[PDB]
């Protein structure tokens, strides 16, 4: 009558390494350039 | 006679007089005054300093040039009024005191 300790069929065997982990995000942006500036509403020559 | 201090004394009498026979309608008698006191310097002296202080930052000029005006012409009209201002300032308090047509001659020694 000894069955020889029969094993299960068929399980979550494909999940045994699984968690799963998460990816990443980082946003974060670049500064625009506003260095092209000069005023016009005054005098630079006729002041002299 | 009451004052000479407000009259130009190197113009012997500053006065032009006339007497018309006919008054304005509804009036008995009247007079019209037209004078030139050198005090009037202040007017133009105001105008040509107020001009220059806006012009020294080019304010409003864009509207003027847009009708093709010349930017040199501001400089010219304000210069001309500064000459006109200076005209009153030099004729105000100007001399009744006399000067002769007589030059320096080397006619003496030192004593």
């Amino acid at each position: 009558p000894d069955l020889k300790n029969v094993k299960s069929k068929i399980g979550s065997t494909e999940n045994l390494k699984h968690q799963p982990g998460g990816g990443k995000v980082q946003i974060i942006n670049k500064k625009l350039d506003l260095s092209n500036v000069q005023s016009k509403c005054g005098s630079k020559d006729n002041i002299k | 006679n009451k004052n000479s201090s407000y009259f130009v004394e190197w113009i012997p009498n500053n006065v032009k007089t006339a007497v018309c026979d006919i008054p304005p309608r509804g009036l008995k008698m009247s007079a019209t005054f037209i004078g030139n006191s050198t005090a009037i310097q202040e007017l133009f002296k105001r105008i040509s300093e107020q001009f220059t202080a806006m012009f020294r930052r080019k304010a409003f000029l864009h509207w003027y040039t847009g009708e093709g005006m010349d930017e040199m012409e501001f400089t010219e009209a304000e210069s001309n009024m500064n000459d006109l201002v200076s005209e009153y300032q030099q004729y105000q308090d100007a001399t009744a005191d006399e000067q002769g047509e007589f030059e320096e001659e080397g006619e003496e020694d030192e004593a």
